[PDB]
């Protein structure tokens, strides 16, 4: 993932 | 002793084979609004050990199989045992399949299941997206697993490196597309048991992670390319979109971006397409999901006529990094989460690399400095930071895998990793990265094996010699936390490390098994010309001759900023390179250029430094043509205008940036013919946009000429906007400044119509800059109403209102007054009390500020602060911590811009 | 049984016939810098009923008489008492004589004593006054003795009816002027013990009272002139000021004005020269001693180069007043402070008529409408008001005397009496005026004296017929508070009256022997044409056809505003004048068309009119040329601005303004020949100074482009100021608003190096002007500096920067911040924290700013509030119904706007 | 007195 990842 | 239901890790005695799976979504809600799906699935496993339980993961997931919630088969003529019973164990999200007898080692057995789960708009596993197509509210199925919700979807094996091969089945409206990770087998074809749905079916997945599965079904469609060997390269998108043709510089680059990295991993690509999808309101930005990337539409979308262009910039980037992952990350898979950090730092280095690729014009490649190399370091030069490695045992929960995914993880992964490429050599490099994808494909990795693999490219070549290992060096940069200032006595020749903190008051608790110390490669240019390459060892102090001058020599180390680190001089050195840049700034690499600026504002606050010398490093500005050392001093200097724009010290800061600046406008003016024509390529086109925002907001008057006239100009021809995208947010915000409720008014208008986000944004921003109160203050208002502000952009909104010197004192008064919305937004919505709190605190550096913070925080005795609650601990220590940075710097300060702005 | 030293007002026992004082200021101070003067007295009284002690005044006098405090002879032959002892009684400020035996009824004695003081910086009885010439700090010495101050120069019997005559010699440096009531009686002679000093006598005064006594020692010089009587005019101020030819519109228009007033009473001036003088920084503004009147330097000079006309009406009028008390006041004299309302209020009045005589194409008269009777019908409509008079027993302590000179006494005075002037005619009126100054000359009176006067003519004439007598009619204005609101039905010609109360909700407690009705004089027009006069007797209800009217008919009362009262009429006949108003406006005299205004907004106030009805009744304005009209709108309107310009009521208010007053702007352009020349009258010149304010601070173009042009042009050659005086305040603020740091900068300098007040004070007004936080900030800390802004102008300053949008939260913090200013600013000067407060809480309306300053007040704990400590309650209560305004106004407010702004 | 009076 990429930019607001979890 | 505890039972292994209750561990958070799978046990290891059973190992996936293969999974059949067939999900069906259900897009029409029910009476009561509930959207569901329904899957069934087959999965094939391996007994390596003899057990009497499998242990499997679910996650909200009902079970409506025939019987208990699965049934169990042996595979050709393998006996099975009874099943006990089947349960649910929550916190562990595992389904408990208890047996009567023991599974048998080197047996093969097949476990199905039939269930449903909502398909919920909450972004993980299977779930639903809604979005207008003009009158029109559209719903679609899409995915997320990472990292943990493929067990969301259906019941798995949910753990990287439990690979398997996937065989994938959707079942949808017979006007629908499905896609997934594979192609489709063929035709689509009719569900008997109804018709109006159809089933497509799609070819095998390699053996792959389970976090890397994607299933879509929607309207959308696509724009394509065949490439030379045979691979079909599509774009989806909403029907609008692609007509509209925002779909196409996605489609141009994605081509050369994917050969790069067939040739750079010396590995062709693995799968037979690449789909990349544009979802409205992707949350998470983009995912790698393997041979089917989903990607935020304004991400991946391009809109030529009204983009600027660092918004193109951030398609080509985001594009390559997640394509980087079709190798890195998804054919070779890192074994567990606490090595994320490698297969996430790994992309966001190389996302430069096949971007450049694509636009070999642009030297892209530098952006890595300011964009993941400051910016990680900021937060890296904390007592509270962490080292790039976690131990593999300490990662259990999803919370904690979900932890895994911080800025220290990307941007530091991309620095050490960038460091450690050009230590080798990108040749050496690359030979070892080729070795290790050969060597482990399909299968799992630890940081480890990248290592070893590197090394042994080191060992068969004889020019590159290392001080140490390979991993001794990585280890130095990856188990302890933080970087090293080196600090250089020219008269010497002595160099020293310590680790760097931003704070030299602070303590560093977290221990080190090598006591802050760094095995650190130093690249030096003495005089405009390389030196030989030198290493510190893991010593405090060093000399060598590379690094003692003559009295009018000057030298300057870390080209290019490609080591984790920072550097400070005495002080004569700092004065000699300040005489260079002042009377020939080309003989010093445009990235140092930089660095000089970033560094020393860096020591200037951890007092290494004094700040009068932070500021003399960018007296040489006003030759400097360049995006990237004026970047650096605008970034630096935002917390001056930050913590000066109310006090006496400002007139003197802007009368000496509109001083640096002006040459700059001038220069600009002339070479685009009057502002007709954009520079050619991006640094330049940079280097413009910010020339322009910094000649506006210090007031030099021929900017704001320019933004009158331009935004005159497009109020009296609304459907001709005049001005190009790049110089929009500067234009739109200055031209309401100067102007009153007829700029306001018109650009309200031009908000209030806007079909595209990116224009939408910048309108929203500009408005926050009018100067009247009461302007701002109606503009407040507007804030908390959904017909007239998204409530996503609530808090957004009065933060740009609260970044107006003017606007302060409302927006702070609006949010004591209103904070009594936060009993009207937890449970309907996030909003993000957070960053509104830190946004409109931020300027506070005043007792009487600190004083007033904490009698609104005396609104305690209930209504809390919810999701933000201790954004407010961090507001009062911020405070604190501007209280006393003022009152140690305003005077020093002041006197500096008065006596440089002439 | 009381003592009567322990009572406040004299015995009557004992007279003053005359009276021989010598002072001797010391100018230069002793080793501790205590200035002192020392004096001598002989008082010669007749005793007219025995008794044993003498009670005179004495307050803060040291007496060194040989012996006792006193020495007491008799006159001619009779033979006197041995003195038992004397004692001071500080309480009652009483030299008490006790004598061993009586005085006998008949016999005249003579006390003398010896006697000294602190001549200080008080501004009571003799007092030093410190003041620069370049280098060079001087002093002189001066008096003020008004009300109760006589005594702490002399002993004295310190009541304005015990009248006598006196004989004033003066003792100080020989090259320094005395001056005093009367002239000199011959050139100065030589103190023998000690020649560097002189003895000045002056002639004896007629009959005269203690507080109109006056006598100076100064460097200061005159410019004369005798009037064809042999009357000596002389205006007298510092050597400097007059060289500059300051006293020169003073001596102009003094010989008309005495003219005017000996015709106007029937009556000679009664002295043979009249002196009058500017003394630096007389905080009582001016005082009427008799032949030698002072005043504030600002009040009396005039620099026609930098002066704007308003302060030439200033002037003539500030000299009308003081004049007028030549002789009402001072040859006739009130027996008691309780009736100072008629000396006041009568001085208040003929000032204007004074002023008219020496300025006749000004138009003068009319200004007591807005300046006195709006201004005093603002407080008058409260229920905390009070009578005009006040029982003489209740009025015995000085504090008590004090508080008689109020708004009240002055303005609605005046208005009481202009209306009986108006009522009876002139002409009746000044016959019964000079019947009265005959009668009483150089005696005392009470105000049923002027009534039985004015009685007396009414009685001998034919031709004005009133419905009951004076008295009885004057008892209704002055025996109970307030005012009528009188109501017109013109359907029916029904009339009206009611106690008129701003405030609806208010409980009036205050009794009234009339139960609040008044006998009201009611002039009226009826489409232009003057209607018979007509009485409303003490009924609430009567009937006439002078006010019903048809349907194409409008009535009008109360012409020109000479009745002290307001109007309202059923909403037909309010249309009505209104289309007259739009159609042909000058049927109307001007000074009912504010009237039509100020009395709507009032009447709106109180509940009376919808907000909306007065707010139509600006409506006419675009066509208005006229200052008055326009002036009642502003001052009418400037509490809409203070509530709404914050708020989304502003655009369309601004908008609204704007188109009214373009017409005027535009007209002014053009008569002004480009604003090269001023129009020829006051009103005119008047007119055009709000005109161009109003379309300034509205934001109309071509107003901020005259005031960018001046300021500009004004920069650029700075010792030729091209801006004509009247219209420096708008031009210096609308310049600094659309300016920056050059033009507050410039500006600053100018500050700095002003010579004279009145433009030192525009300045210093507009630079609070500036929309920079950091300016306005920069400039309040610039106001607790006595090196940048003198201490006596530091609130006002502060309430400047507050009354900018932008410095309102500024300012608030500021003050609040600063508040510990207290414990150093309340013993060692004022400062007037009450106005301060005012001035910074003036905008509160919310709920939200209530709530703020309730957490202000609590740093209760200590500091309190000093002298402004309820300025602090008052602004609770006032923000209260703030709040509770916006509440009903803000909805209604917003939509006439918008609707009314095209 | 006018203006300020006591
Ligand atoms: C999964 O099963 C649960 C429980 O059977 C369902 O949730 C229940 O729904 C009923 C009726 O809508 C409500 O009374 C309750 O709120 C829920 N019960 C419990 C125990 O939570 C749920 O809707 C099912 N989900 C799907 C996708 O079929
Ligand atoms: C995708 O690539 C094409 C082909 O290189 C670009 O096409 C050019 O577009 C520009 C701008 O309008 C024109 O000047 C040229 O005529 C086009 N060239 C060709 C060969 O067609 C196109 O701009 C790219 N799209 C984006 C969004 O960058
Ligand atoms: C992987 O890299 C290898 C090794 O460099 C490449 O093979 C070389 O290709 C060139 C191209 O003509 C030959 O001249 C060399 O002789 C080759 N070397 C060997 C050892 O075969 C290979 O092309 C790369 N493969 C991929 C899929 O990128
Ligand atoms: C995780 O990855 C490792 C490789 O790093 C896998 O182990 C290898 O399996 C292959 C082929 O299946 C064998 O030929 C090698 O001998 C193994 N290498 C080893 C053990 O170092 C391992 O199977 C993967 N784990 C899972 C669960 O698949
Ligand atoms: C009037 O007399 C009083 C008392 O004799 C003087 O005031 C005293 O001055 C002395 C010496 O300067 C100080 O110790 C005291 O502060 C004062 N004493 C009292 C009792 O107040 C006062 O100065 C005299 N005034 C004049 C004008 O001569
Ligand atoms: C005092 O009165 C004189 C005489 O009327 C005024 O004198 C005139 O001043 C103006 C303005 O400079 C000149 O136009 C005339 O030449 C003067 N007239 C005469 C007869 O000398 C004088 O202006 C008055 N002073 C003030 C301050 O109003
Ligand atoms: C006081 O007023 C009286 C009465 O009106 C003035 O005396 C009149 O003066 C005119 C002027 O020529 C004579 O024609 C009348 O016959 C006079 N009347 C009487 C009764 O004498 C007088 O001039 C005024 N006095 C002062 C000092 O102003
Ligand atoms: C206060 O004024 C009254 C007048 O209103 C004075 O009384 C008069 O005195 C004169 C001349 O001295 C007598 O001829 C009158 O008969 C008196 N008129 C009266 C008593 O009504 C009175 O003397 C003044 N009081 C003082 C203390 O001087
Ligand atoms: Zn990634
Ligand atoms: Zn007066």
């Amino acid at each position: 993932c990429n930019g607001r990842c979890g | 002793q505890s039972k292994p239901w209750n561990r958070y890790r799978l046990p290891t005695t059973l190992l996936p084979d293969s999974y059949n799976v067939t999900l069906r979504p259900y897009l029409t809600p029910n009476a009561d609004g509930l959207y569901i799906f329904k899957g069934k699935s087959i999965v094939r496993f391996l007994c390596q050990e003899p057990t009497d339980v499998i242990i499997i993961h679910s996650k909200k997931l009902n079970y409506t199989t025939q019987g208990h919630m699965v049934v169990l088969r042996g595979v050709g003529d393998s006996q099975v045992p009874e099943i006990d019973r089947t349960e649910l164990v929550e916190l562990t999200e595992y389904l408990v399949v208890h047996l009567k007898g023991s599974l048998q080692p080197g047996h093969m057995y097949e476990m199905e299941s039939e269930f449903q789960g909502e398909l919920a708009d909450d972004l993980a596993g299977f779930y639903r997206s809604e979005y207008m197509e003009g009158n029109v509210k559209k719903v679609l199925a899409t995915t997320q697993m990472q990292s943990t919700d493929a067990r969301k979807s259906f019941p798995c094996f949910d753990e990287p490196a439990m690979k398997a091969t996937f065989n994938i089945t959707l079942i949808h409206p017979n006007n629908l597309t499905a896609l997934s990770n594979m192609p489709p087998k063929g035709s689509s074809t009719p569900l008997a048991e109804d018709p109006n749905w159809s089933v497509t079916e799609f070819e095998t997945t390699p053996v792959m992670s389970t976090y890397l599965l994607a299933y879509i079904v929607s309207e959308f469609q696509s724009v394509n390319e065949t490439a030379q060997n045979g691979v079909l390269i599509r774009i989806w998108a909403r029907p609008n979109a692609i007509a509209e043709g925002h779909g196409m510089y996605a489609l141009n680059v994605t081509g050369p971006i994917l050969n790069f990295f067939a040739n750079h991993y010396n590995t062709s690509y693995p799968l037979p397409k690449s789909d990349q999808i544009a979802l409205p309101d992707f949350n998470a930005g983009a995912m790698e999901n393997w041979g089917l990337v989903t990607y935020r539409e304004n991400a991946l979308l391009f809109d030529p006529q009204s983009s600027s262009i660092s918004n193109k910039e951030r398609v080509v980037t985001v594009i390559a990094h997640e394509l980087a992952h079709q190798w890195f990350g998804n054919l070779v898979t890192l074994a567990w989460w606490n090595d994320l950090w490698l297969n996430e730092g790994f992309a966001s280095y190389v996302e430069y690399l096949g971007a450049d690729h694509a636009e070999p014009t642009w030297n892209l490649k530098d952006l890595i400095v300011p964009g993941d190399v400051y910016r990680v370091m900021a937060v890296d030069a904390l007592a509270s930071s962490h080292p790039l490695t976690t131990p593999a045992e300490e990662v259990n929960t999803p919370a904690q895998i979900s932890e895994m995914f911080d800025s220290i993880s990307y941007s530091k992964g991309a620095s050490v990793i960038r460091m450690l490429s050009n230590f080798l050599t990108e040749d050496l490099f690359k030979e070892g990265l080729a070795s290790y994808l050969h060597a482990f494909a399909y299968q799992n990795t630890t940081y480890l094996d990248l290592w070893e693999h590197l090394q042994k490219a080191v060992d068969a070549q004889t020019s590159i010699r290392l001080p140490d290992t390979v991993r001794a060096i990585m280890d130095r940069w990856t188990l302890q936390m933080g970087f090293p200032v080196i600090t250089v006595d020219t008269k010497t020749g002595n160099i020293s490390q310590k680790h760097f903190l931003l704070d030299s008051e602070s303590n560093v608790t977290r221990s080190s098994a090598f006591d802050y110390l760094w095995i650190v490669p130093i690249s030096s240019i003495k005089n405009g010309v390389m030196q030989d390459h030198y290493w510190l060892r893991d010593v405090s102090q060093a000399q060598n001759d590379l690094f003692k001058t003559a009295s009018d020599d000057w030298v300057l180390l870390n080209v290019n900023v490609t080591g984790y680190f920072q550097v400070n001089y005495d002080e004569d050195n700092w004065r000699m390179i300040q005489h260079q840049l002042q009377t020939n700034l080309s003989v010093i690499p445009v990235i140092n250029r930089a660095q000089v600026i970033y560094d020393s504002f860096n020591l200037a606050t951890a007092h290494m430094v004094p700040v009068t010398l932070a500021l003399d490093n960018t007296l040489f500005l006003n030759g400097e043509k360049e995006y990237m050392p004026w970047q650096a001093a605008l970034s630096s200097l935002s917390y001056f205008s930050l913590m000066f724009d109310r006090s006496e010290v400002y007139g003197p800061m802007k009368k000496y940036l509109r001083k640096q600046v002006e040459p700059l406008f001038q220069h600009f003016e002339t070479l685009t013919k009057n502002w007709t024509e954009r520079p050619e390529n991006l640094m330049d086109q940079y280097s413009e946009i910010n020339a322009i925002s910094t000649a506006c907001s210090n007031g030099l008057p021929q900017c704001e000429n320019l933004a009158k006239t331009l935004f005159d100009q497009w109020m009296s021809d609304p459907e001709n906007n005049p001005i190009h995208p790049n110089l929009r947010s500067t234009i739109y915000c200055n031209a309401i400044a100067q102007g009153g409720q007829d700029q306001w008014d018109f650009a309200w208008g031009q908000l209030q119509q806007a079909q595209l986000v990116n224009e939408a944004d910048k309108l929203r921003s500009a408005l926050a800059c009018s100067n009247e109160v009461w302007l701002l203050n109606r503009y407040l208002g507007y804030t908390l109403n959904p017909d007239l502000i998204r409530k996503q952009d609530a808090t957004s909104t009065i933060n740009s209102i609260a970044s107006n010197v003017i606007g302060q004192p409302l927006a702070w008064d609006f949010v004591q007054s209103n904070w009594k919305k936060l009993f009207q937004d937890y449970g309907g919505g996030s909003f993000s009390f957070s960053n509104l709190i830190q946004g409109v605190t931020r300027r506070f550096s005043s007792e009487f500020e600190l004083q007033q913070l904490e009698q609104f925080k005396k609104n305690n005795m209930d209504v809390g602060f919810g999701s933000g609650t201790r954004a407010l601990e961090q507001a009062l220590e911020k405070t604190k911590a501007n209280i006393k940075w003022v009152k140690e710097n305003k005077e020093v300060v002041l006197n500096w811009f008065i006596e440089h702005s002439s």
